[PDB]
RNA sequence: AGCCGCGGUAAUUCCAGCUCCAAUAGCGUAUAUUAAAGUUGUUGCAGUUAAAAAGCUCGUAGUUGAACUUUGGGCCCGGUUGGCCGGUCGGAUUUCCAACGGGGCCUUUCCUUCUGGCUAACCUUGAGUCCUUGUGGCUCUUGGCGAACCAGGACUUUUACUUUGAAAAAAUUAGAGUGUUCAAAGCAGGCGUAUUGCUCGAAUAUAUUAGCAUGGAAUAAUAGAAUAGGACGUUUGGUUCUAUUUUGUUGGUUUCUAGGACCAUCGUAAUGAUUAAUAGGGACGGUCGGGGGCAUAACUACUGCGAAAGCAUUUGCCAAGGACGUUUUCAUUAAUCUAACCAUAAACUAUGCCGACUAGGGAUCGGGUGGUGUUUUUUUAAUGACCCACUCGGCACCUUACGAGAAAUCAAAGU
RNA sequence: CGAUGGUAGGAUAGUGGCCUACCAUGGUUUCAACGGGUAACGGGGAAUAAGGGUUCGAUUCCGGAGAGGGAGCCUGAGAAACG
């Protein structure tokens, strides 16, 4: 949101979920956010780099969380052959 | 589906049910039947003049208890009779009789668990002179 | 809708009527009596067109001018 | 906008408020009248414009 | 959901997708259109024809192998019955309960299963009269129960 | 029994987007379903969709993003005049700068801004935000 | 002292003194009506326990009713907007861009035509006209036409809705202009030399049912060829009816000719019938049940059947009915079926009822399809029982709750 | 004892069951006819108002009716008139 002149005039833009594109507010106290570690050519881990996933409050309560991890992670090449579209 | 019809050519059921059970609104039924003439002692008027039969003393039974002073009267346009009320000559000293008086109503509804009992009217002037002009003593009752 | 008189018939017309508070329609109808020349042959159930002339009877002001069958 | 009733009845309402001096001369836009206040008319009476212009020592001497 | 009942099942045949003949048909339309009339002279309904045709001579649907339906074929060759077939079967069902009633009288039950069967006939008869395959003075009655088929 | 086909072809959508799914299955299709969908697709509210056909009246499989709050239907399709769009739009829609109510109008099915600059009017059909 | 109430001495309200508050010309009291009132509910209420779903199924009028029949592609003109451009002794824009609406043609494809003038325009026998010389057009002459306008037509399903127009008195209502000294009003007024003057006004909007004129073809109805008396033909035979014309003219005749309809058969078109609803009815095959009528307890819940009240000994008759199975068939959806008792069972009540969708869990009852699994044995294939897994239909039960609720609670009492 | 239509007359400024003769048997109705109430003259308009609406209109303008209650007619272009 921005005025006639052009500057943003919210307080501060909030975080969308990543499995269902909802919006996570300041009292969604089950809204997990999870990092994984990039890897090295020798087989070690860079201490400073991540890949970040944000999951909403209610994809976890129904129990649909871990499958939504496997769907999300496998697009980024983390896994192979553990999730399948045509169920 | 709400239990009422929604379709487009349905305006006749909708308007004939509404005036059908509009007869439970309590003071729309009073207005179309016109019970203001057939039952009310005034007939539909603000004030009314009568002529006083006699002094009465009435009392209030449960929790309250004191000495409420009222008055009989007989209306000129009608012949029927009612019992009015006169406000706070609590000294017991303004009996008056065979006089012309002007009544009014209370802004009426009440609580008679203390039994401030079943009268409906009051008195605003007597023999051509206001009541408060005598209580605040600005006139005195006209006679020769 | 009726051909039981001698040289007159009765026409039924149908419309709808709008009630603004309820935003809807309701059906109505009106019957008109007209006159039939013996040039035409009209049985019940047909659909005619009719035009207006000066007062013919107590209750008549139209007579048929075309006809199309059922 | 560009609706000829907005342009004829707007630019007359604006023009009358400036001509008595309530709208500011840089606030000639139609949204700016929706935040006008009640003492912006109270400061244009003769009781108030004669005390400010130095003729009476108080607002009750006006 | 079953008019004049309260059951809710669903079980019909499911028509296959292709609108052509199967590849395991080795006949002609002329060599099959006449077996229909060869059993019409035996006095059969369309209903008995097709089930006899399917279970014996392998025609899946006369609708697709010949260009027409069964009743259209029968109407063109003049073998058509007078009263339409479904309506006739409700009539014949209605007399068999009626014939039971001349021998029984202490059945308050099956009295009120006949007013249901008769009710489906006026529903059928309005439609057939309106589309005009029955003449507009066809009416059913208890006297015409024992008249037109009986 | 089944009276409106569109009215529960949009009841199948938001009933399975309140639970955060991504795709739904509609049955039967219609000529007025598809054009209602094609105006929630040129505005971004849904993704893409496919039309089955099975020789009766086909099914549809739609792909939902994340962006619908509600889509609906108005069931007597009343007769909107032209001075009366803006009373229908001040009641159905959450704010003055987004959302749409769509109309069947003599020059096609369209939304309510698109009907302003073509200067037409018609019967109401539904809303979307 | 409207309504909760304050009195039983001295009262944080009666009766009076003092000091404060509110409006200032009191809205003080009475009676009607409007808002408050989602307590009349189209927008927009109330389903179990709070007022409130009729004893039960068939069925009038009324309301409401599945999907489908011209989409797409290509070219081209001309709108005002975001604009580049300002070029400047804000307005041009040489000039291009993005959108946004509009024409136009072509694609198997829109007014359906006819006769006349009639006007411009292509052209015909052919030059005038004047420009490189022309059947060049422009336009002259004969002649083919489309082309603008009048006039006769000529025939062609019918509505609902919506767009724009004419026509809905003034006063009043929204409202433009205008120092009645401001205002409510009014329709006035303003300017010079005031010396014989010129001069601006008295607008505009408000279809708000029915009728009238007009644009569009979505939505929802309606008609058309099935025994073809169907449509097109300059196939041919007919039967009629009019005489406008010419035989100056007139009346007395009929010859054609045009001009009306109807009458057989002879020719060409691809000759002409929407699917088959996880809507409904109808057949068909094997079954199931304390369903009903005539005759002759235990099993009773864990669950069976019937529209409801209700329904238990075997045997046989008479008809009815749900579900399942199927590559059969047709093209459907609302007038209100001892007796009589006294209530002496918190005497559980805001459920066309049909339809779509939304989380788990295991037991049981019908029908069907599977399986190297068993075992009576015919044999560890199979008949045969079991067993396992799926599947469509049934009355019930246990979980949770995103949801709903005043709560108890509820897979609907949710969306 | 005209209710709905047909044919011919009478009467009127004139059409018409407006009235009279002979004949036909029609016309209105659950889309509410016919009857009952109205402390009911109709509209332009009025009060309240987010939107939809609820309640009023005897009363300055236009239309109808009346002159104590019913009926009848004279003069006139025009009245069933009440100065």
């Amino acid at each position: 949101m921005e005025n006639d002149k052009g500057q943003l005039v919210e307080l501060y833009v909030p975080r969308k979920c990543s499995a269902t594109n909802r919006i996570i507010k300041a009292d969604d106290h089950a809204s997990v956010q999870i990092n994984v570690a990039k890897v090295d050519e020798e087989g070690r881990a860079i201490p400073g780099e991540y890949v970040t996933y944000a999951l909403s409050g209610y994809v976890r309560s129904r129990g649909e969380s871990d499958d939504s991890l496997n769907r999300l992670a496998q697009n980024d090449g983390l896994l192979k052959n553990v999730w399948s579209y045509s169920r | 589906g709400k239990g009422k019809p929604r379709g487009l050519n349905s305006a006749r059921k909708l308007r004939v049910h509404r005036r059908n059970n509009r007869w439970a609104e309590n003071n729309y039924k009073k207005r179309l039947l016109g019970t203001a003439f057939k039952s009310s002692p005034f007939g539909g008027s603000s004030h009314a003049k009568g002529i006083v039969l006699e002094k009465l003393g009435i009392e209030s039974k449960q929790p309250n208890s004191a000495i409420r002073k009222c008055v009989r009267v007989q209306l000129i346009k009608n012949g029927k009779k009612v019992t009015a009320f006169v406000p706070n000559d609590g000294c017991l000293n303004f009996v008056d009789e065979n006089d012309e008086v002007l009544l009014a109503g209370f802004g009426r509804k009440g609580k008679a668990k203390g039994d401030i009992p079943g009268v409906r009217f009051k008195v605003v002037k007597v023999s051509g002179v206001s009541l408060l002009a005598l209580w605040k003593e600005k006139k005195e009752k006209p006679r020769s | 809708v009726s051909t039981k008189m001698h040289r007159t018939i009765v026409i039924r017309r149908a419309y709808l009527h709008y009630i603004p508070k309820y935003n809807r329609y309701e059906k109505r109808h009106k019957n008109v009596p007209v006159h039939v020349s013996p040039a035409f042959r009209v049985q019940v159930g047909d659909i005619v067109t009719v035009g207006q002339c000066r007062p013919i009877s107590k209750t008549v002001r139209f007579n048929v001018v075309k006809v199309s069958a059922a | 906008e560009k609706d000829p009733k907005r342009l004829f009845e707007g630019n007359a309402l604006i023009r009358r408020l400036v001509r008595v001096g309530v709208l500011s001369e840089d606030k000639k836009k139609l949204d700016y009248v929706l935040a006008l206040k009640v003492e912006d008319f109270l400061e244009r009476r003769l009781q108030t414009q004669v005390y400010k212009l130095g003729l009476a020592k108080s607002v009750h001497h006006a | 959901g079953r008019m004049h009942s309260a059951g809710k099942g669903i079980s019909s045949s499911a028509i296959p997708y292709s609108r052509n003949a199967p590849a395991w048909f080795k006949l002609s339309s002329e060599s099959v259109i006449e077996q229909i009339v060869k059993y019409a002279r035996k006095g059969l309904t369309p209903s008995q024809i097709g089930v006899l045709l399917r279970d014996a001579h392998g025609v899946t649907q006369a609708r697709v192998i010949t260009g027409n339906k069964i009743m259209r074929i029968l109407k063109s060759n003049g073998l058509a019955p007078e009263i339409p077939e479904d309506l006739y079967y409700l009539i014949k069902k209605a007399v068999s309960v009626r014939k039971h009633l001349e021998r029984n009288r202490k059945d308050k039950d099956a009295k009120f299963r006949l007013i249901l069967i008769e009710s489906r006939i006026h529903r059928l008869a309005r439609y057939y009269r309106t589309v005009a395959v029955l003449p507009p003075n066809w009416k059913y009655e208890s006297a015409t129960a024992s008249a037109l088929v009986n | 029994t089944r009276s409106s086909v569109l009215a529960d072809a949009l009841n199948a959508i938001n009933n399975a987007e309140k639970t955060g799914k991504r795709q739904v299955l509609i049955r039967p299709s219609s000529k007025v379903i598809i054009k209602f969908l094609q105006v929630m697709q040129k505005h971004g509210y849904i993704g893409e969709f496919e039309y089955i056909d099975d020789h009766r009246s086909g099914k549809i499989v739609v792909q939902l993003n994340g962006r619908l709050n509600k889509c609906g239907v108005i069931s007597p399709r009343f007769n909107v005049k032209i001075g009366d769009i803006e009373k229908w739009t001040a009641n159905l829609l959450p704010a003055r700068q987004f959302g749409y109510v769509i109309l069947t109008t003599s020059a096609g099915i369209m939304d309510h801004e698109e009907a302003r600059r073509k200067h037409v009017s018609g019967k109401i059909l539904g809303f979307v935000y």
